[PDB]
């Protein structure tokens, strides 16, 4: 199970972080790792496992 | 690693409780088998 609703607005738990938003597809190899966060603190963008 | 994180492309997914030895089941046919299975330790440094 992995519910993921794309393309509006929602609530999210996401590895244990909350929020709410919307999720965009991206093109982006990004191996690295898993999580990615902005200097804020606020995730912009994961990675499926 | 001796205290047992388990890191897997830089995450850990979890951490074993200890480890005194660790063998490598790894079989590949081809002669070109692998670039390294190494030991390290701590270090301080910089990166870009
Ligand atoms: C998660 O997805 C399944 C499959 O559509 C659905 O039955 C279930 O109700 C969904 N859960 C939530 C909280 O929407
Ligand atoms: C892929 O990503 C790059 C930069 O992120 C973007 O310029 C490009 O339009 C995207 N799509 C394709 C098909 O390359
Ligand atoms: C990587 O593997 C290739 C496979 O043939 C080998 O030729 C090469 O020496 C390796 N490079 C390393 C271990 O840096």
């Amino acid at each position: 199970f992995m519910n993921v609703t794309l393309d509006k607005c929602t609530k999210y738990n996401i590895y244990d972080v909350s929020g709410v938003g919307v999720i965009r597809v991206s093109n982006d190899t990004f191996l690295n790792g898993i999580t990615y966060t902005s200097t804020s603190g606020n995730l912009l963008g994961f990675k499926d496992v | 690693s001796r205290t047992g994180h388990f890191y897997i492309n830089g995450y850990r997914y979890f951490t074993l409780g200890n480890v005194e030895a660790v063998n490598f089941n790894v079989t590949t046919a081809e002669t070109t088998d692998f670039c390294t299975v190494a030991l390290a330790s701590y270090a301080d440094v910089l990166v870009n």
